[PDB]
């Protein structure tokens, strides 16, 4: 059937590099300072149309930590993964971010939405 | 007893009521009783309200009632107990269509119950005519040059065009005449368009079109550009009675209202998930949703506020759409991601009728406009089902 | 003139005075309405059926309806009164010195455990006949405090937990008041919910630092799950699955046996607590700085939304109750206690007399006329009807 496709609006928008299906905005942005496999990732607090595989331990930087595995919800592409559980206290501040590979997603403009005359 | 005394009594003062005295007198004159407290003097007329309550009992039990005749307190039988004829009713399956060679995504009727149009992912749209007396459905015409599909079909009023438009990311739409089976015009502004969502005037010469990129057009017949919106990306549209007022459905789950002459905007409607689609009733005054991860529900457009909230349907990962339907419009019929179809009652939130034999998703449902025994079920299988009486 | 819906009532007038006992005001109303043999021979007691159906038909609209034949006058309309619905304070128990945090009745409705602040667990003995509460035991052990408390299937055991970063859980039997194995796996957990097995031999503890356990009566650990905080748990009547409550923001259901998982609630605020109907297909559960929120969990849906609850960060409990579960009842931080119907979002009482905010309600589940209210002023009510 036709894939159910959200929106989340605003300015500088994120989208997948791919099919060019909105993920994100600059406005859920947290740290640039991440690394990934491809190179430079950023952390996000709310991400659209994502899809998850399943729970995987594995042992990062910082601790261990558990983790799904994300994909565009229209091409099936991976982009990145999201937290679970981090057995580090001081690393619980992103137990449920998400990350994106900055080489996998495209920066686009959006304009401004038309605020509600409020009647 | 007590009991037997308060039904003679009772009885005694309806008796009165009909002109007959003799009768109630030698009641009283042999029984023993007698005609604010109760003992002092009766109510007026409780026997009435007594035998009205049971009526009313009665109709509130019965599971596909029909109600027309709701307002005549009087004019019921009350020898035997009420119930409606389910003779009617379409739950047994007498027609597969399969002719469509990929996955089918729309359907609808025309207006009028005379014609069935089909869109698929192959690219094409069909027609499929009607026999008045047999209710068989015969292919007419097919109507091809599309690219990507056919996600969504607009009929015109007066069913002499209609317009079919694309899935996402598709920057033009098609105007067909079906009279002659040729087509009018396909347009398209832009190379970096969406064109989703399509309605038509009341008056039959112009139709609103819009996409989630930020296009919200109204266009004449020739594909001629007339007016535009900026600002909002729309998901769904639907056209007003009174012909200078457009309701469009945006993603901050909202219903809101149009005046493309004036250009005004109102409030309506504002949900707390994402909303797929919506169709409102005949009069204008009903609104019925389809909401994402959640079940069906139905919004005043005059009140502002929910009536009832439909369950049993599962939805958000696929576009799935329903509709109105029965006599009188009593019924509400839809689809679902696990192969079957559900119809509720709008006295009740459960369903009654879970109508199984698709192989795969259940995309649209179109409840016949003017045959009340005609229902058309879309499947994602390339499956078209026809549901009618049972034998 | 007599039209057609005259003589049906004619006829049904004629046969039930027939068959009352009389047989002369029948002729003579004949004689006079001059109409008689379908059309060939009535239904057998048509009236008394149809007065039945009247009767249901009034029952069914009665709204404090907490109740558990031609007894009812037909004279006057069927109205149960407000002041039979459990809405006035019967009994003040004051015994606890510090305060109150958890009150729970048995599953058969004798007892009533409370646990207060200070280190005590009472238990009081219902009179069967008076419905008065009298202290019978005892319980003193608990250094931290009682938040929790679990009764067993068959009225035997309780089990008792602590606050936050408690690494330590008790287990009684009621019978005799003694004390069973307290169990303590590590030194540096955290145990605040326990859920039982409906067997009777087993039961599910976890906490918010990651600790998610299966023992058994002895002591010993039979099963552990790695990788949620838990909050609140509850077991299943199969005896297989545990549904728990996680801090994001969701409810999960889980299988020890096969080792699976699945997804049923998906909320966007907190949630402090849930409970489970008795046919375990709806769930009501508190959501933070939000009211009280019903959930189907085999449809998957959000079914109703009560307003009127504030509660902001502390843990508030609500319960089910009434004739058959169409009554929902709740504290909060505003120092009344608030009672629902199932058909409407607005409430139909708003309890007073707590000093302090009240933080636990019960129903009795075999007396639906008794709630019990404990708060933080350091007294229990016991609610009933009006004298
Ligand atoms: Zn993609
Ligand atoms: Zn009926
Ligand atoms: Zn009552």
């Amino acid at each position: 059937g036709r894939i159910f496709l959200d929106h989340i609006g605003g300015t500088r928008l994120f989208s997948c590099a791919n099919c060019d299906t909105i993920l994100t905005n600059r406005s859920e942005l947290i740290s640039t300072r991440f690394t990934g496999a491809t190179g430079r990732a950023f952390l996000f607090n709310k991400v659209v149309n994502l899809q998850y595989s399943e729970v995987q331990d594995r042992v990062m930087l910082t601790g261990r930590h558990m983790v799904r595995d994300v994909s565009c919800k229209n091409c099936n592409s991976k982009l990145g993964w999201i937290y679970e559980f981090a057995t580090e206290d001081s690393q619980r501040y992103k137990e449920g971010r998400v990350i994106l590979e900055r080489a996998l997603v495209r920066e686009s403009e959006g304009f401004e939405e038309h605020v509600p005359s409020d009647n | 007893s007590q009991s037997d005394e308060d039904v003679i009594r009772l009885i005694g003062q309806h008796l009165n009521g009909l002109g007959l005295n003799q009768t109630v007198d030698l009641l009283m004159q042999e029984s023993g009783c007698r005609l604010l407290p109760p003992s002092v003097m009766l109510p007026p007329r409780r026997l009435q309200t007594l035998l009205r309550q049971a009526v009313e009992l009665q109709r509130d039990r019965c599971l596909y009632h029909n109600t027309k005749l709701d307002n005549n307190l009087d004019s019921v039988s009350l020898l035997i107990d009420h119930v409606c004829s389910r003779r009617q009713f379409p739950c047994y399956t007498q027609q597969i269509l399969t002719e469509h060679c990929n996955e089918v995504w729309f359907c609808k009727f025309s207006n009028d119950g005379t014609k069935l149009a089909t869109g698929s992912k192959d690219t094409t749209v069909i027609i499929w005519q009607v026999d008045p007396d047999t209710h068989l459905l015969k292919l007419l015409k097919t109507l091809e040059g599309h690219a990507y599909g056919v996600s969504y079909i607009a009929w015109s009023p007066d069913d002499n065009y209609l317009v079919a438009c694309g899935p996402d990311d598709c920057s033009e739409l098609w105007l067909w005449n079906v009279q002659t089976g040729e087509l009018r015009t396909k347009m398209s502004q832009s190379h970096e368009d969406s064109l989703t969502s399509v309605a038509w005037n009341p008056d039959g010469k112009r139709f609103v079109t819009g996409g989630q990129r930020g296009q919200f057009y109204q266009c004449d017949l020739d594909g001629n550009l007339l007016d535009s919106w900026e600002g909002v990306r729309v998901q769904c549209l639907w056209c007003l009675s009174d012909g200078k007022t457009v309701l469009a459905s945006d993603t901050h789950q909202r219903i809101r209202g149009y005046n493309f002459e004036d250009l005004t905007d109102r409030n309506i409607v504002q949900e707390d998930h994402p909303i797929m689609s919506f169709t409102i009733s005949k009069n204008g005054r009903l609104a019925l949703l389809n909401v994402a991860t959640q079940g069906v529900h139905l919004w005043d457009l005059q009140d502002r506020v929910l009536v009832r909230k439909y369950q049993g349907v599962t939805q958000g990962f696929y576009t799935i759409h329903s509709c109105f339907g029965g006599h009188n419009e009593d019924f509400i019929a839809s689809g679902s991601e696990d192969h079957k179809v559900y119809i509720w009652h709008k006295r009740s939130e459960l369903p009654i009728a879970e109508l199984t034999g698709h192989t795969r998703t259940v995309n649209c449902v179109s409840w016949n406009p003017q045959i009340p025994s005609m229902m058309a079920s879309a499947s994602d299988d390339g499956t078209v089902r026809i549901w009618g009486p049972a034998p």
